[PDB]
């Protein structure tokens, strides 16, 4: 993604299909199993702050972590997982969103030697064929990344605005991923949010169009804000060598 | 994967078979995925064409109907189509195509190529050979192995050079900022090639195609497209060509064609016409949609 290639002939309806489009996702990844207890856990903790420490090593594409998240989510939630192959699953959601959006490949026999222990590609590519029969095969999403251009589209922002403000969302994004209390939240309420943090009373377009916008995404005030602090949240307690402190 | 009765149809990851469902014995086209040859397993373009698919639904895009995974397999199941338009403009080339049917093909591959820019999808290598047609008077984009989705590049050129007889000029000048107006150039040289059924630009490779289109078009300048000169690959030592005579280019055009033709032409990317913009365009004043006789 070199920002948001080939866009121009998009109007507000196109959007808005997208959006829709990553409602319907989450949705199917939150009619899960036990989705509060996932999302509070422990152990989702590691696993996030980990995938992420290894996307910045490998320095990865940024939108490689984030669909890496979105994916192992619905993993854990749609099927049942033994606890010796939860990094495994880490693994094989990194892999995975690698063949999706990542430039340079993200290689197996290196995501097997960072995992450690009895973990071998031939492994870990087993279990890709298990969790994309999961996901139908379908592994891309409509991440909080993405759904953050669709929004300054539909409220006619100009070209030299996103780039600022892509670049200061996308690090609120990321915390807000690996913290399970802002990380169940819908994609857009995600975006949206961060969006707030960012442009509420310093961009005019903004100001002007957010309480439709909210309107026909049916979210109120009230949850925009609320969010606002959860994903403030999210930032402060984001601590990169979590993984590494308690596993 | 049994639903289907098999038959050879050379193809893309490997085989492409024809074959008919088993409940419902409809003809289909199955490609073969192999998950257990390569390093790292499914091959990421696999991946990407399926997602891409996914949200590509239109008639006038060949449908994926169904993944299939089986063994060390990954079947591709796509809504089957009986030739491609090379064979059908080889198969009538002195007799040429009604103006009714170009028009209904072009009027059609628009619309599957507006569908496409409204999701963020660049096609990238439309041609003759991915154009697949039916026997109900369809023609259908196929094969997007080479397409730039969400911004994301299913595969780039670098390594697959097809043929570049459609590729856009500011690609071949190595624009750093192209986007959809390349398809528009590829129909372009399409919806004249079937009115004349001869290539529009007949280019030898990388270098005189450039310049094939110099010679027909005119060497660009910064009045007819602002900033060519500071294009990349852009030699102020370039031959400077003029214009032919249209006219003489594509004679069986009426002044509509070249008017549509003379738009999705434009050498600059901003001037060219979009897919949607030409959906309204006169030319598709009187759009039927005749059905051919197949020659299968
Ligand atoms: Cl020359």
């Amino acid at each position: 993604f070199q920002g948001f290639l080939d866009s121009s002939l998009l109007n507000e309806e196109d959007c808005r299909q997208m959006i829709y489009r990553s409602e319907r996702e989450h949705d199917a990844r939150m009619v899960g199993v036990n989705v509060d207890q996932h999302f509070t856990s422990q152990y989702r903790k590691v696993l996030t702050t980990w995938m992420f420490c290894v996307c910045k090593d490998l320095r990865q594409d940024n939108n490689v972590f984030p669909l890496a998240v979105a994916l192992l989510d619905e993993l854990f939630l749609s099927t049942r997982i033994d606890r010796e192959n939860y990094q495994s699953t880490a693994a094989v959601a990194l892999h995975i969103a690698g063949k999706v959006r990542a430039y340079m490949p993200i290689k197996a026999t290196q995501l097997a030697y960072l995992c450690g222990g009895a973990t071998t590609a031939d492994k870990l590519l087993t279990l890709e064929v298990k969790s994309l029969d999961t996901l139908s095969w379908v592994a891309d999403r409509c991440l909080s990344t993405d759904l953050i251009c669709y929004i300054l589209h539909i409220m006619h922002a100009p070209r030299e605005d996103y780039l600022n403000i892509y670049n200061l969302c996308r690090p609120k994004i990321f915390c807000a991923l690996c913290d399970g209390r802002s990380a169940m939240k819908r994609p857009v309420l995600i975006t949206l949010a961060c969006m707030h943090l960012t442009m509420n009373q310093k961009y005019d377009y903004y100001e002007n169009r957010i309480d439709g916008v909210c309107k026909s995404l049916y979210i109120t005030k009230e949850e925009l804000h609320q969010c606002c602090d959860l994903v403030d949240i999210a930032i402060v307690s984001f601590d990169e060598n979590y993984f590494k402190i308690n596993a | 994967m049994e639903n289907f009765q098999k038959v050879e149809k050379e193809g893309t990851y490997g085989v492409v078979y024809k074959a008919r469902n088993k409940l419902t014995g409809e003809v289909v086209a199955l490609k073969k995925i192999r998950l257990d040859t390569e390093t790292e397993g499914v091959p990421s373009t696999a991946i990407r064409e399926i997602s891409l698919l996914k949200e590509l639904n239109h008639p006038n895009i060949v449908k994926l109907l169904d993944v299939i995974h089986t063994e060390n397999k990954l079947y591709l199941v796509f809504e089957f189509l009986h030739q491609d338009l090379k064979k059908f403009m080889d198969a009538s080339a002195l007799t040429g195509i009604p103006l009714p049917l170009i028009k209904s093909y072009l009027f059609q591959l628009l619309q599957g190529l507006a569908f496409c820019h409204s999701h963020r999808v660049l096609h990238r290598d439309l041609k003759p050979q991915n154009l697949l047609i039916n026997t109900e008077g369809a023609i259908k984009l196929a094969d997007f192995g080479l397409a730039r989705a969400f911004g994301v590049p299913v595969r780039t050129y670098t390594h697959e050079v097809v043929t570049l007889w459609y590729r856009a000029p500011e690609i071949l000048l190595g624009c750093k900022y192209y986007s959809t107006a390349v398809d528009i150039w590829s129909l372009g040289c399409i919806f004249a090639e079937m009115v004349t059924r001869r290539a529009l630009f007949p280019g030898d490779s990388e270098i005189d195609q450039l310049f094939r289109i110099f010679r027909t078009l005119g060497t660009p300048d910064e009045v007819v497209w602002p900033g060519v000169t500071s294009m990349p690959d852009y030699k102020p030592s370039f031959p400077k060509w003029a214009r032919q005579d249209f006219s003489k280019v594509v004679p069986p055009l009426d002044e509509d064609g070249r008017s549509l033709l003379s738009q999705m032409l434009h050498y600059d990317p901003n001037k060219r016409i979009s897919a949607k913009a030409a959906l309204a365009h006169p030319f598709f004043q009187d759009v039927t949609k005749p059905v051919p006789h197949l020659r299968l």
